[PDB]
This record gives structure tokens, C-alpha cells and sequence, in this order.
């Protein structure tokens, strides 16, 4: 599995899933200021859908 | 001068200096702009001011203190300033 | 009543659905008085009055031929079940509704009557002129036995307007055609898009729809319908009122437009046991929809003034009830879920909002894709 | 000096009423329209075309449904645009077209039925 | 003025007491450094 195909190039994740760790837990919106606090509704955005190009039609292509 | 000029406004102009029940930001910010732009804030007032910005701070102190959160929510509204000499009606 | 038709197939997807009635080119039947008139003559003012409408114009309903259209081009199968003369008139309507892949199987013609024509009589009753019918058009003379019975047997929806109400003929024949409709499985859908004649007292139109509406179980109607189905002046009164000294909420105090959500008690002289799902719609700003289990409002929006030299709101709503039946056909859930009904109702309100921006009904309708987009634009993408 | 820009007029209820009792040579044509509807556009423009061609052989008027919505409803009309053909001969029965008729349906209704 | 940019996802680890408060020019509650402060990102 890992450590043989990062070595010979065969398709991998980046991060080894194994040696992977969580990120514990961040503030909670009632320990930080206000400025860093995620809003409490989502808000409109005009760049909240991706942008269409040619790879990911390719790169989908290709995993199909 | 500067003791005149009050008591006209309040005269006839009908000022009077009202309790402004503030947020923990709004608080702040008034605290901490009278030192300086980008300043290390020394007033010991603006570094209260900076530590409430975070509500568990302040459910922290309140819970030194040894109070419930509601009164301390109505402590927020009250009267400041001197008060006026009680009524004796005869 | 009493065998079935043809041969049984596992039917191919989507579902079929049927629309049942007349097909016409535009002919908006709702028609009321609009206290804001242009020039008479000068026609390239009344652009301003697409930008600006009448109320009950905002997203105006056309003939049941405009909603098989719009569903097909949603990416759903509809057939048109309804005759045509033998004229030109009928067989170019007939190779409109086949270019948009809509089925004709169930379009009927008649070689002795000439499409969209009625035949009156002018008299003077009581010093007004007036009219009554001679012949009626081969678009109200649709009869029993010329229904087709594999299309009301494949059909999953039954879709049906309240102008085939002004003809006798036609009235009965699709109380024939629901017969067959629920004998097969179909669901009723009833878009009422009340003509003109129907707009003139409530008493008299709610005893012509009583019997079709306890024969649906989706209805459709606009805001300006149900309230004057209900009462016109009570409403009426309740927009205009104004707090004496101050507001009841910070929320009343900013003025904004009104967009009254009717309560089920509200709904309830309308409701019957059969209604599975009831929609109003204030245009494409606000969907309430009522179950027997819950209701809501869904929140829309719109913007004809984007393009201001070619938004027109003809077909809007004939937009917005294709892609309620196109979810419907697809989302059996809509039915019973809340948050699956609002979200698949967004998709009809995308689909009604791009409708405005074209000349013309069914030369603007959108396609899925289209619609989708517009509905993920819009939207934030919790809501999708 | 300066031409109209529009040949078709547009008539009360009350001329109408006079217009179909005097005595007629050539067919008329009444449309019932309304500023606010976005068809009625197309279908001026097309009897602006109409009352081109016909220049003395057909009378083309014009009623709003937003001054005559009683007399509209009277007169059975069920929607918008809707077109009558009343013809010279009082014996003989007008015809209602509904919706955005080509304008050769017009001529051949005139023609062939007037 | 250069702005230092956060090069991993992660979680903000350091001392506040190493700091003092602030508030910038843009109006923020901020930590004003006059030594060499290390900043770990639990990636």
C-alpha cells in the first residue's frame, strides 16, 4: 500500500491515512472575539460554487 | 465655560446624561481609543475591557464573583451617578 | 369503470404526466382591473407595467400546452390530452407541441372545425351589448370518447386548469378523464388560473370549483385567488392596517412588504381529505404550502429589472407549476418532508424566475440545467 | 403635415354599441387588450400590420379591458388578446379568436368568413 | 508591511501572557510582540 506507491508514483493520498491526526478542538465562538466568530447564518457569497474547468471534467473522466 | 454651558443644555435644551448600557465591544472600544491607535494598552480599565471580549471570561468572573447570569445581565442596568435625596412628604 | 386499456409495460422515467385542457399561443386567462394604465397606443411603454405589475399578473398562468412545454423542458415526459381543428391553425399548434417533445397521441383533431375560432351571437339585452355562444371551439369540444386511455393509464399526474369549467363539454369530459385518472393511480393536480369570467363574485366561482377542487389532490393558486376565494376585503384590510403609536416589533417598524403567511384555520373552509398538498404562490417572491401535516413559506425572489428590455412575466407560473410537477414526479418525499419539500420548491421557484426574462412564454422557458444553476446561485448552498 | 403612427383606434363600450348598430359595409375587427399584458404588444403590432393592409375594406378598433371590463366579461371574453370579427350582415354570427392568431388566419378569417 | 500567512491547517498554539493587548488600526482586539514569540499549528 502506502510507502510503495508515494515511492513509485502510483496514485496515493498525500497524507497517509494512518499517520493522520485530527485537529482536537478549536475555539467555540464563546471564547473568541468577535471578529473571529463564524456567523450564525451562512451568507451569500457569489463565489460559493467552484469554478468549471477543463481538468476536473478531465480528471473525472479519468477516475471513471 | 465648561459648567454654564452644561447647565444651559440642560435647561433648555433638555439634556440629561443617560445611563448607555453597552456591549462588551462597544465598551471596548470606547475604552481602549482613548490611549491610542496601535498602542499596548496600559489603563488597567481597556485591559478589563479587552478581557470581556470573550464571554467565557466573563462567565468565568461572574462565577468567582459567585453570581447567576441573569442579575448580572440586570446589573448592567443600573443607575449611575449620584442619587437624588429621598422624599419626606408631610 | 370497468377493464383497463392495452398492454401493461414497466413504463419507462420520468413519470408521465398529462395536461388536460386547451392549447393556445399566449392567451393569459387571468384578467382583472389594473388601476395603472399606459399609453393607449404607444406600446413600447408597456414594458413598464412588466417591471411594474398588477398583483394578480406577477407570475400569470397560461393554457395547460405552456406547463407540458415547460416540464418537458425541465427534463420530465408530459402528454397533451385535448382537440385541435383540422385547419392550419391546428396542425401548427400541433407541430409546436411536437418540436418541444410534448405527446400528441392524445391531441384529437376535427376536420369540420376551425381551431380557436367560437362562434357568437351579438344582442343588446337590456341596452348593453352582450354575446352568448353558438359554437363552441373544437378546444371546449373534447368529448368522453375521444379521451386516449393509455396516456390517463401511464400519467402519474393529471393537470387540469379551471377555464375547461366555462364549458360544459369540456366539464364533463374531465370529470370522465379524473375518473379514469384516479382508477389508474394518477394524482390530480388542479392549477385554477381563474379567466375572467370567474372573477365576478366569489359565491358564484366557489360553487363552479367546489366539485373539481374535493377532485384534486395538488392545487396551485396565486395569492389574489385564494383571497378572493376566501374573502377579498378582509385581507385587503388587514395589508392596509397601521399601528396608531408605535410598533408591536422592531421587525413592523421598517415598513417592508407584506407577505402574510395564511393559517391552516385560514385554509381550512378550502381543505378536503383528498388534498395531499396545497401551494399559493405570491409570484415567485413567496410559496406557502400547506399539508395535512404541516405548512410553510418558502422564501423567493426576483429580478425582471436585470434585463428591462426583455423580461417579460408571461409563462412565469406556468414555469413554476412545471417544476413543482417535475419534483413531485421524481421526490415521492415532498410529500412528507418539510425540508425536502422546501428544497425541491426552490427549484421551481428558480425555474419560474428565469422564465421572466424572456419575451414570450413559451419561447423563454427554461431547461433543468439552466434552472439548477440559477437555483444554486441564488441560494446559499444550505439551502440547495 | 405629419402622418398618425397608429391606424387603429380605440373605442369605448357605449361607441361600440353605436358602431355595431349603424349600418356596416366592411367587416369589423375588435380586439380587447390591455397595457399590462405582454402578448397584447405582439398582437398590436400585428393589427397595426392588419389595418395596413385593409385599408378601406375592414374597420380595426381597439377596447381596454382596464375601461371596459364589464363590457368585456359581457361579451364573453375569457382572456387576453381576444379578437372580434363581426360581419356587415346582421343575419350572419361574429366569431371570437382567442390567443396570438398569425396574422394570415386574420386574412383568411376576414376573406372567407366576413 | 508584510503579513505573515498561516502555512498549514491547523490549531494556533502559543502563550497570551507572552503578549500585550492591543487594537489595530482596522478597529480588531489584537496582541502587540516585542520578542521573539514561537506560534505552533497543530496541522
Amino acid at each position: 500500500g502506502f510507502e510503495l506507491d508515494k515511492k513509485l508514483g502510483r496514485p496515493h493520498p498525500f497524507i497517509d491515512p494512518t499517520k493522520k491526526k485530527q485537529i482536537e478542538t478549536t475555539l467555540t465562538s464563546d471564547e473568541s472575539w468577535w471578529n473571529w466568530r463564524k456567523p450564525e447564518k451562512e451568507q451569500w457569497s457569489r463565489w460559493q460554487r467552484r469554478r468549471p474547468d477543463v481538468e476536473t471534467v478531465f480528471l473525472k473522466a479519468m477516475a471513471e | 465655560t465648561e459648567d454654564e454651558a452644561r447647565r444651559r443644555n440642560w435647561i433648555e435644551r433638555g439634556w440629561a446624561p443617560w445611563e448607555e448600557i453597552l456591549t462588551p465591544e462597544a465598551d471596548f472600544a470606547r475604552k481602549s481609543l482613548n490611549e491610542g491607535e496601535e498602542v499596548p494598552l496600559q489603563s488597567p480599565e481597556a485591559i478589563e475591557a479587552f478581557k470581556m471580549l470573550r464571554p467565557s471570561y466573563r462567565k468565568k468572573k461572574i462565577k468567582e464573583m459567585g453570581i447567576t447570569e441573569d442579575e448580572w445581565y440586570a446589573k448592567q442596568f443600573e443607575i449611575r451617578g449620584d442619587k437624588p435625596p429621598p422624599l419626606d412628604t408631610s | 369503470v370497468d377493464y383497463d386499456d392495452g398492454i401493461d409495460f414497466p413504463y419507462d422515467d420520468p413519470p408521465l404526466v398529462c395536461c388536460f385542457g386547451a392549447v393556445q399561443k399566449e392567451f393569459v386567462p387571468v384578467v382583472r382591473v389594473h388601476d395603472n394604465p399606459m399609453h393607449p397606443d404607444i406600446y413600447s411603454q408597456w414594458k413598464m407595467l412588466q417591471w411594474d405589475p398588477p398583483e394578480f399578473g406577477r407570475a400569470p398562468g397560461g393554457p395547460p400546452s405552456n406547463v407540458a412545454i415547460s416540464h418537458v423542458r425541465l427534463g420530465g415526459r408530459a402528454a397533451f390530452m385535448g382537440k385541435v381543428g383540422g385547419d392550419d391553425y391546428g396542425e401548427e399548434l400541433v407541430l409546436m407541441m411536437n418540436k418541444e417533445r410534448v405527446q400528441t397521441r392524445g391531441v384529437k383533431f376535427d376536420e369540420g372545425a376551425s381551431t380557436a375560432c367560437t362562434r357568437v351571437k351579438i344582442k343588446f339585452e337590456d341596452g348593453k351589448m352582450k354575446a352568448e355562444t353558438v359554437k363552441e371551439p373544437p378546444e371546449d369540444s373534447l368529448l368522453a370518447s375521444e379521451l386516449n386511455l393509455a396516456v390517463l393509464k401511464e400519467a402519474r399526474i393529471f393537470h387540469f386548469n379551471s377555464e375547461v369549467l366555462t364549458s360544459p363539454t369540456m366539464e364533463s369530459t374531465l370529470f370522465k378523464a379524473i375518473q379514469w385518472s384516479k382508477k389508474f393511480g394518477g394524482l390530480i393536480f388542479f392549477d385554477l388560473n381563474l379567466p375572467l369570467p370567474l372573477w365576478r363574485s366569489r359565491n358564484e366561482t366557489r360553487k363552479l370549483i367546489k366539485k373539481s377542487w374535493d377532485e384534486a389532490n395538488i392545487i396551485e393558486v396565486s395569492q389574489q385567488e385564494l383571497e378572493f376565494l376566501l374573502d377579498e376585503e378582509y385581507y385587503e384590510r388587514r395589508r392596509n392596517y397601521t399601528p396608531q403609536y408605535f410598533a408591536e416589533d422592531f421587525e413592523q417598524t421598517k415598513n417592508r412588504r407584506d407577505y402574510y403567511h395564511y393559517t391552516p384555520e385560514e385554509i381550512k373552509p378550502l381543505w378536503h381529505d383528498d388534498l395531499k398538498l396545497l401551494v399559493v404562490t405570491d409570484g415567485t417572491l413567496r410559496l406557502h404550502y400547506y399539508t395535512p401535516k404541516f405548512d410553510g413559506v418558502v422564501v423567493g425572489t426576483e429580478d425582471v429589472l436585470i434585463t428591462p428590455f426583455t423580461c417579460d412575466r408571461t409563462g412565469s407560473g406556468d414555469a413554476v407549476v412545471a417544476g413543482i410537477m417535475r419534483k413531485l414526479t421524481t421526490c415521492p418525499e415532498m410529500f412528507e418532508d418539510q425540508d425536502v419539500l422546501e428544497r425541491q420548491l426552490r427549484f421551481a421557484v428558480a425555474a419560474g424566475i428565469i422564465s421572466q426574462w424572456t419575451i414570450g412564454a413559451v419561447r423563454g422557458f427554461p431547461t433543468e440545467s439552466a434552472t439548477q444553476n440559477l437555483k444554486e446561485q441564488v441560494y446559499v448552498p444550505s439551502m440547495w | 403635415f405629419v402622418r398618425e403612427d397608429y391606424l387603429v383606434r380605440k373605442l369605448s363600450a357605449q361607441e361600440l354599441q353605436d358602431l355595431v348598430k349603424g349600418e356596416r359595409k366592411v367587416p369589423l375587427i375588435v380586439d380587447f387588450y390591455a397595457t399590462w399584458c405582454g402578448p397584447c404588444i405582439l398582437m398590436a403590432q400585428e393589427l397595426e400590420m392588419l389595418a395596413v393592409e385593409y385599408e378601406s375594406n375592414a374597420m380595426i378598433v381597439k377596447v381596454d379591458t382596464d375601461d371596459e371590463y364589464e363590457f368585456a366579461r359581457d361579451m364573453q371574453v375569457r382572456g387576453l388578446p381576444t379578437l372580434f370579427f363581426i360581419s356587415p350582415d346582421p343575419s350572419k354570427d361574429a366569431i371570437r379568436t382567442e390567443g396570438l392568431i398569425p396574422l394570415q388566419m386574420m386574412r383568411d378569417i376576414i376573406d372567407n368568413d366576413m | 508591511a508584510e503579513h505573515v500567512r498561516a502555512p498549514y491547517n491547523g490549531k494556533i498554539k502559543f502563550n497570551e501572557d507572552l503578549v500585550h493587548p492591543t487594537r489595530t488600526r482596522h478597529g480588531h482586539p489584537a496582541f502587540l510582540c516585542y520578542i521573539d514569540l514561537s506560534v505552533i499549528i497543530e496541522s
